């Protein structure tokens, strides 16, 4: 490419990245936080 | 006795749901934290200010990256009075068929969001012309973050 | 009082129906409170967490979830029938604590046998500013 | 006889570590399949595109884009 | 974690004392911090490495004998339909992996079928396990390279080796479309031991454990 | 009193269930309208919730003079009838058609009334005593609080339960009269013509009352155009009443969000100001009580809302009907 | 006097009602897998997960976004039901890690005495086995609900 | 739990102990007042912070002061 | 809100060319309401009609979203803690005394929001609802015409 070396993401990247941070990352957040709160000493 | 409010031993002794809310609310109130001196408080504020700086630089790097990726910066450069700025593309699986068709503004292909943040005029004024330069700006701002 | 009394499980209970206001799971995992009074006849009293019940002629036993319920019942009995009752605290492990008449003469009296606790000889408003006790862990009123 | 089949079903995933790993692996695998291969086979109306719709905007003149 | 290390001068992880073989101190994210988790991950590593070894040696054999490309071999004509082939594959693997898992439960060895351990010749030695682990990891990396050169180059390992021997200065990864990506990635990997060394130098007495959702090492932090 | 916890818990459960399956339907229809998917709606054109019981009762009452009340000349009302009476060219009363939107609004009404009766009955039942404050009977009926203890026992009296009940009845009756006005103006009230019958609004209740945004745009914005344009005409006083009611409704939130200590300290500063030049009143100025402040807030809120709806309804129905 | 509290004591909350004192209700609740103390947690988890994963496939198939598409509504509904089952399994595992990091000190004290020493459900590894049974039952019930839409004498 | 403190301005009206429905306060003998009484709070951990003693306090300013903070299972008035 | 109402209306009348409309209509509050919050909201609420949907459907949804969050701010602001504690207590009794759900028990005791916390959450909901509804209206009224 003509100086695409500041790497251009693919045109199909939203289909993978939007559900990754909308469904999986919130799930990891809830699980990690719920393990944090219910921790006895 | 819990350990989520590590800064407040008294808050960890609270057996109710108030402990979660108060630990979240008194998260950066270092002056009321248990067993904390002045020097450590100042150092914590210094690290927190560094964190806000990193967050700000990451956010503006993301703005550059998304404008260079899904925007119409070249088309805006060719015609600023006609072509509308584009902030970021819209990938919502809950969208319907008319919903995709009603957000392809600015001469784009997919569903895009019209940018009203003013970064297009600002970057055209300071000499940024191509999306390559915006990409380089994004990666440099991520590096300094 | 003169001698600390221990509660008796053999004392009867006032006649009462099923009330949804009463003991909960906190009575099992944590402590719960038991109130004891002596009555000369069968009278009708209102429970602090339920409706109306008829107490027995003689000793009585009431199990309540909180100490505030026990003292509300105590004040109601003292105001209505001058009962002068006493309540206990039973822990989850079976430990029985004596709470209300520690001296046996109620907090209204003095009995000249209890020491002063959490008393400041300085006036209210003569406390130091929070800047003077900053980063010390002690509040101005705790001095 | 009925209990044995499900006992061996559970014995490989009885630990909470194993079940957390299993649900994580299945969740990320299904989410990565969705959009990449989950969409455009169900004809989801996010990966299709317009026909010729909504280029102009502004009903009070100016006619941007 | 073995005197030879993943980079020279590294410190071993606290759980990676070096009791298990093949240890090189390489645990940046510290995925497995439980001995049961560690031995299950070792068994899974050995499984994936053994399949990588078999797949890679099959790849070299098929490229040497002249059979067509492997990623296009799924669309080639074959006897027995792929439906019933898949069905009998699950039918035999629901017994093979069942025996493997039951033997791992009762013994922990990597036996085959009813033979646990399946070593009829009998060259059972720790050095054999170490050699198997090293060759397995090398085959893991080799299969990743095979997949990459099938994706971007579109040629087999033998054709890739001939292009490297013909002009090694330009027919490398770093001049391809995934070139500068690999350059930045390997520059980050070269910087990576120095940042770890800097963390160890500044953190003279602190734990500095990498706290992450996959491990409970953050419980000792707070 | 003995099983009051069971009553309050079951009433809370059915209140939350009614709220979800009466308002989440509206929010979902709002979303699918905004997502460009009208075929996923809870509407007549899409999949529907037909009020079969109400329509069956309407059909029974229409056929009631035929069999069950043979001596009646016609139906007891023209709600379920089949004839359109009209006096002076304007529709007196015409049959009312009930659809998915009517089902949604009626179940919203049931939800709102169930929540209001939950609040009022909880105030009545827990007026004597509660698991929080066992001695609430000795504190009287109208007391502000028992202090910030137990996390803060503000608005724990039965009077404050009624104070919230006034707002909830206001919301319920406001939605009820909005339903009445829109339904009449869209399906009953209108001018009869030789070629069919034309309503006040062109049947927008069937296709616009399924969404909150549709409710807003086609009822509070499609109407109220005569209240704002009433200036220079006979109904300008209705616009004045409308804006004054907006003022009084907005002025109430000062007495509702705020407390007494801030206002008492401000009054102390004003007392100092009047003390400096010796205009101190003999009666000491004090801030309004917490119960007094709640009463003033709820009274001004109710007065503003009632006069707002009164002005809007009267100006719309006089300038058009 | 039909209305009375259980075991003749009024100090408790919950009281004995003909809703609960009906023999049909009592024997139905006692024979439910959640209240079967003599069974392993994984088996009752399997039964509970089977029932819940079978019922969860219904609304997703019938009222899904692709419900008008013939032949793909059932597949999408069943895989969404399986995803919901996995979410509930993650919730079950998190609850088992949370509520059972300590040790209970008292039994349930069933009627007329005779209490079991400890319910295996109320332990950490017992609740982990219960969650494992729940998810196994969930995907198996979802898969059964799919093929019940594959062979059919009526509707789906 | 909460902190309950009694200052020397107390004159021993012994009505702050009647207004407290938790038996937090007690009356001890004293010599700094005419009534020879002083409020003391031995069972401070049983207090919820309802400030009924401050309402019942006739002195200006209040002799008995209750300070909120560090809530517990008994200071929150929880029966569950 | 006042300063942004003034800016938006004066600039909108400048861009449309009828500065005299602002000059003769900003004197009285009814003209302010009719020619700012009603006239400029025509294109905003037409984001998704039952007839069809346009590009301003996101702004109408954001408008109603800000209205709903402001209303929930009112929910937290008017009612105060002490009635919610008794309601939560009744819910606690409901959960503790039911079949098939008393097995699942909370580790953190459900307790109503504190008074300072109540003020914070009511203010927070009020502010985000305010910001979102005004941003939606502003960008919809300025983007519908130009
Ligand atoms: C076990 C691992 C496994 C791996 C790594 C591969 C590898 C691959 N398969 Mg093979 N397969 C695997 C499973 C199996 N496949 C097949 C039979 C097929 C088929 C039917 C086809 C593939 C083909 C493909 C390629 C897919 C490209 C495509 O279709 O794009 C579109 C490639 C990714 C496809 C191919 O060659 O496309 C280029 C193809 O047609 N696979 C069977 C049945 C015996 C498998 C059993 O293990
Ligand atoms: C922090 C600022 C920021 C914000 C708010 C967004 C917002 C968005 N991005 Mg972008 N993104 C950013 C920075 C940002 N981006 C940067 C710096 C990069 C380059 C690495 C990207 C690369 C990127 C891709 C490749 C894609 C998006 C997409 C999206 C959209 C969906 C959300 C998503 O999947 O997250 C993005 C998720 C990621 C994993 C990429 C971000 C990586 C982060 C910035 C690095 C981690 C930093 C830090 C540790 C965590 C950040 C949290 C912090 C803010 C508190 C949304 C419009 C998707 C889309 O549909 O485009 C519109 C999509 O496909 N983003
Ligand atoms: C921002 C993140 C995000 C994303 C990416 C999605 C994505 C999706 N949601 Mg949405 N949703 C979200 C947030 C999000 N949601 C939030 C925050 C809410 C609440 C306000 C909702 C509320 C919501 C509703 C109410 C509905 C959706 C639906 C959908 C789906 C659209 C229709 C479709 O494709 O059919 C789904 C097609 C698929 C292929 C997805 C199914 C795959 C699942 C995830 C698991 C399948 C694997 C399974 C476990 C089998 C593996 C077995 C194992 C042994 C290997 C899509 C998967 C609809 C839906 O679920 O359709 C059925 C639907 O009705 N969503
Ligand atoms: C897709 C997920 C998945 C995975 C990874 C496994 C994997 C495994 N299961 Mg399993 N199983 C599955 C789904 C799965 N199964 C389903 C859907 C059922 C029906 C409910 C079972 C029922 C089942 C039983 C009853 C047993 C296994 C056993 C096994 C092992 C041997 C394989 C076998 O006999 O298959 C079948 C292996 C660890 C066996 C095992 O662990 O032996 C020791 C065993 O006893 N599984
Ligand atoms: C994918 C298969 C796989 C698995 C399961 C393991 C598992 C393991 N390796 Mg290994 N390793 C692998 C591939 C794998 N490795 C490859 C391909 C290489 C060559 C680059 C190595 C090189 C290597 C070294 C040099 C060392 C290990 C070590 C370890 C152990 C501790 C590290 C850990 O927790 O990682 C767990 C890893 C996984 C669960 C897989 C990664 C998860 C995905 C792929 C991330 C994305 C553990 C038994 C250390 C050891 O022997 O400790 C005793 C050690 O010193 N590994
Ligand atoms: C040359 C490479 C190599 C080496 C040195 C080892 C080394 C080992 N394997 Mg292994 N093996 C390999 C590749 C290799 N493996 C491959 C590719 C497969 C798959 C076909 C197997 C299948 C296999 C089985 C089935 C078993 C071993 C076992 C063993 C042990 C002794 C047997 C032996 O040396 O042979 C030792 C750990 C045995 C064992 O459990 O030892 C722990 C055993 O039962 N191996
Ligand atoms: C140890 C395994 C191994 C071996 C022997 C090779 C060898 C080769 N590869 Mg390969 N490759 C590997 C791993 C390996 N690679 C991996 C892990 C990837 C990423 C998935 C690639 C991706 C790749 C691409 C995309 C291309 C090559 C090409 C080449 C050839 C040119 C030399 C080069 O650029 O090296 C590859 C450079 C690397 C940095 C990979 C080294 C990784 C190993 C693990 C490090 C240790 C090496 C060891 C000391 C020897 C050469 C035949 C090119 C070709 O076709 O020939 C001109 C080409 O286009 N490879
Ligand atoms: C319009 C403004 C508004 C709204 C929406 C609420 C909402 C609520 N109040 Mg309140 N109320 C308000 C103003 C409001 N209040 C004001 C100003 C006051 C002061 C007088 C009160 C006084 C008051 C009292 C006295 C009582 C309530 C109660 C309730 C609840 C009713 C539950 C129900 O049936 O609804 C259903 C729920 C909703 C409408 C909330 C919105 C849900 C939408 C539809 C989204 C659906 C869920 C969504 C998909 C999940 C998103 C997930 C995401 C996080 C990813 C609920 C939490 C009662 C209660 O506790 O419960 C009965 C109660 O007793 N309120
Ligand atoms: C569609 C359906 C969607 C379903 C949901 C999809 C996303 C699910 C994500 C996983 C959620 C659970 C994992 C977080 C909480 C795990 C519990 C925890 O902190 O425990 C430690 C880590 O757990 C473990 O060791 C197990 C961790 C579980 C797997 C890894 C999860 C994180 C993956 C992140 C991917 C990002 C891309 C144990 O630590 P220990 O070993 O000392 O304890 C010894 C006992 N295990
Ligand atoms: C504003 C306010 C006050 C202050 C208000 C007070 C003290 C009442 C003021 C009443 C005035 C004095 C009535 C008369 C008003 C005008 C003087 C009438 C003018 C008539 C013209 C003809 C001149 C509170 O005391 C208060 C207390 C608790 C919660 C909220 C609040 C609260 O919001
Ligand atoms: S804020 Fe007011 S109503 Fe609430 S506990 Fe305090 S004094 Fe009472
Ligand atoms: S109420 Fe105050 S002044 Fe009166 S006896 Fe108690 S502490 Fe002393
Ligand atoms: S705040 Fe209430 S419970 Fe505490 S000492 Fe005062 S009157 Fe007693």
């Amino acid at each position: 490419a003509t100086e695409g070396y500041p790497f251009v993401p693919p045109d199909w990247a939203p289909a993978l990245f939007v559900p990754l941070t909308g469904l999986v990352l919130p799930a990891v957040g809830m699980a990690w936080a719920f393990t944090y709160i219910q921790k006895e000493r | 006795t819990k350990l989520f409010p590590k800064f407040s031993q008294g808050l960890a002794q609270d057996p109710s749901t108030r402990r979660i809310w108060y630990g979240l609310a008194t998260a950066h109130d270092f002056e009321s934290h248990d067993g904390m001196t002045e020097e450590n408080l100042y150092q914590k504020i210094f690290a927190s200010h560094f964190g806000q700086l990193a967050i700000i630089f990451l956010w503006t790097s993301g703005n550059l990256f998304h404008v260079a990726w899904q925007g119409n910066f070249e088309q805006w450069v060719t015609d600023p009075i006609h072509v509308r700025p584009i902030a970021h593309a819209i990938w919502d699986p809950h969208f319907g068929q008319p919903a995709v068709e009603a957000f392809t503004r600015g001469g784009a292909s997919g569903p895009v969001n019209i940018a009203t943040s003013g970064v297009y005029q600002w970057w055209y004024t300071i000499g940024l012309r191509s999306n390559q330069e915006l990409y380089v700006s994004s990666v440099f701002l991520a590096l300094v973050s | 009082p003169w001698k600390q009394p221990e509660l008796d499980p053999d004392t009867p209970s006032p006649i009462f129906g099923g009330s949804t206001g009463g003991l909960l799971r906190k009575a099992q995992v944590e402590e719960f409170y038991v109130t004891t009074w002596e009555s000369p006849k069968e009278q009708i009293f209102e429970m602090p967490t339920g409706g109306a019940a008829i107490m027995r002629k003689g000793p009585n036993l009431l199990k309540l979830a909180r100490k505030e319920h026990c003292l509300a019942l105590t004040t109601q009995l003292r105001t209505k029938f001058r009962m002068s009752p006493c309540f206990y605290r039973v822990y989850a492990d079976g430990k029985v604590e004596y709470l209300h008449p520690k001296d046996g003469v109620y907090p209204e009296k003095v009995n000249a046998g209890r020491v002063g606790v959490n008393q400041n000889m300085r006036s209210i408003g003569k406390n130091v500013d929070p800047i003077k006790v900053k980063f010390t862990g002690s509040e101005p009123f705790e001095i | 006889l009925q209990e044995e089949f499900f006992q061996r079903a559970t014995d490989a995933v009885s630990r909470r570590e194993a079940l957390n790993g299993f649900v994580a692996l299945t969740g990320v695998a299904s989410i990565a399949l969705f959009g990449l291969k989950g969409a455009s086979t169900l004809e989801l109306p996010i990966t299709k595109g317009p026909r010729m719709e909504k280029t102009e905007n502004g009903k009070g003149g100016i006619l941007r884009s | 974690a073995g005197r030879e290390m993943w980079y020279p001068g590294a410190t071993p992880p606290p759980h990676l004392d070096g009791s298990m073989l093949g240890d090189y101190g390489f645990d940046p994210l510290r995925l497995g911090t439980n001995p049961d988790r560690l031995k299950w991950f070792r068994e899974a590593e050995l499984m994936n490495g053994r399949w990588a070894m078999a797949a890679v040696v099959g790849i070299l054999f098929t490229d040497l004998v002249g059979l067509p490309k492997w990623w296009e071999a799924g669309a080639q004509t074959y006897p027995i339909d792929n439906q019933t082939l898949l069905i009998i594959e699950i039918a035999v693997f629901s017994f093979l992996e069942s025996k493997r898992y039951e033997g791992y439960k009762k013994t922990g060895g990597t036996g085959f079928a009813f033979f646990f351990p399946f070593d009829p010749m009998g060259m059972r030695s720790q050095d054999k396990e170490l050699k198997e682990l090293k060759n397995g990891r090398l085959a893991m990396l080799a299969f990743l390279g095979f997949a990459s050169t099938a994706a971007v180059n579109g040629q087999g390992p033998i054709e890739s080796l001939q292009t490297h021997l013909a002009d090694p200065a330009h027919n490398n990864i770093f001049t391809s479309s995934v070139g500068k990506e690999s350059c930045v990635f390997v520059a980050v990997l070269s910087i990576l031991p120095m940042l770890i060394e800097a963390n160890k130098a500044l953190g003279k007495g602190q734990e500095s454990v990498p706290l992450f959702p996959w491990n409970e090492e953050w419980e000792k932090v707070a | 009193i003995r099983h009051r916890d069971a009553i309050i818990s079951h009433l809370n459960w059915v209140s939350i269930f009614l709220g979800f399956h009466s308002f989440g339907l509206y929010i979902h229809n709002d979303t699918m309208s905004a997502l460009g998917r009208p075929q996923d709606m809870f509407s007549d054109t899409a999949i529907q919730l037909q009020p079969v019981f109400a329509q069956w009762i309407q059909n029974t009452h229409f056929t009631a003079p035929q069999l069950t009340a043979p001596n009646a000349l016609a139906a007891t009302s023209l709600t379920w009838g089949g004839d359109v009476v009209a006096v002076g060219g304007k529709v007196a009363m015409m049959p009312i058609a009930l659809g998915t939107s009517d089902f949604l609004v009626h179940h919203i009404h049931a939800f709102t009334i169930h929540v209001t009766v939950l609040i009022l009955l909880k105030g009545v039942l827990f007026a004597r005593s509660s698991r929080l404050i066992p001695d609430k009977a000795n504190l009287g009926f109208r007391f502000p609080c028992d202090g910030p203890g137990r996390g803060g026992t503000c608005q724990v009296s039965a009077w404050d339960h009624v104070f919230l009940g006034l707002f909830w009845m206001y919301n319920s009756l406001s939605i009820v009269i909005f339903h009445f006005s829109w339904k009449m103006q869209s399906d009953v009230w209108g001018t009869v013509t030789d070629s069919g019958v034309s309503h006040i609004t062109g049947g927008n209740f069937a296709q616009s009352a399924n969404t909150i945004n549709g409710w807003l745009r086609d009822f509070l914005w499609a109407q109220s155009s005569q209240v704002i344009q009433s200036y220079g005409s006979a109904l300008s006083a209705y616009g004045l009443m409308f804006l004054g009611a907006h003022f009084v409704w907005a002025f109430s939130l000062m007495f509702l969000f705020s407390g007494r200590g801030y206002w008492q300290e401000l009054i102390e500063s004003i007392v100092w100001a009047h003390n400096k030049l010796r205009v101190a009143p003999s009666i000491q100025p004090r801030a309004l009580s917490i119960t007094q402040g709640r009463a003033v807030g709820v009274a001004h809120y109710l007065l503003g809302g009632i006069a707002t709806t009164w002005s809007f309804f009267l100006a719309r129905i006089i300038a058009v009907g | 006097q039909v209305i009375q509290p259980i075991n003749g004591d009024p100090f408790v909350g919950m009281l004995e009602t003909p809703v609960t004192s009906a023999p049909i209700v009592a024997n139905y609740l006692s024979n439910l897998p959640a209240y079967r103390t003599g069974v392993a947690p994984n088996l009752r988890g399997v039964e509970i997960g089977l029932a819940h994963g079978f019922l969860l496939a219904g609304p997703f198939i019938k009222l899904g976004p692709l419900r008008d598409v013939p032949g793909t509504a059932e597949v999408v509904g069943c895989m969404s039901a399986a995803g919901l089952v996995l979410i509930l399994a993650l919730c079950l595992s998190l609850y088992g890690n949370a509520a059972f990091q300590n040790q209970p000190s008292m039994g349930k004290k069933t009627l007329s005495g005779r209490p079991l020493p400890q319910d295996p459900l109320m332990s950490e590894e017992g609740w982990a086995k219960f969650a494992a049974g729940f998810t196994v039952g969930g995907l198996s019930g979802v898969a059964w609900a799919y093929i019940l839409t594959q062979i059919l004498p009526y509707y789906s | 739990a909460h902190v309950v403190k009694i200052y020397d301005t107390c004159i021993g009206c012994t009505q702050c102990v009647r207004a407290c429905p938790l038996d937090v306060l007690e009356m001890v003998p004293w010599d700094g007042c005419k009534a020879a009484q002083m409020a003391s709070s031995p069972r401070t951990e049983d207090c919820v912070g309802c400030k009924r003693c401050e309402t019942a306090c006739p002195t200006d300013f209040l002799s008995v002061r209750v300070y909120l903070g560090n809530e517990s299972t008994r200071s929150l008035g929880l029966a569950y | 809100g006042w300063v942004t109402f003034y800016w938006h209306w004066k600039h909108l009348t400048l861009w449309q060319g009828n500065v005299s409309q602002f000059d003769e209509s900003s004197t009285y509050l009814m003209g302010w309401l009719r020619d700012y919050l009603w006239l400029n909201s025509s294109q905003l609420i037409n984001g998704y009609n039952p007839f069809g949907m346009n590009s301003l459907s996101v702004w109408a949804w954001t408008f109603l979203f800000g209205h709903l969050v402001y209303a929930t701010g009112f929910m937290f602001l008017i009612s105060w803690r002490g009635y919610w504690q008794e309601l939560i207590e009744t819910l606690v009794w409901a959960h503790e005394k039911t079949p098939l759900a008393n097995l699942v028990y909370w580790k953190d005791k459900p307790v109503a929001l504190s008074i300072v916390q109540a003020r914070l959450v009511g203010l927070a909901h009020f502010s985000v609802g305010y910001i979102f509804t005004y941003a939606a209206f502003l960008i919809a009224s300025t983007a519908g015409r130009f």
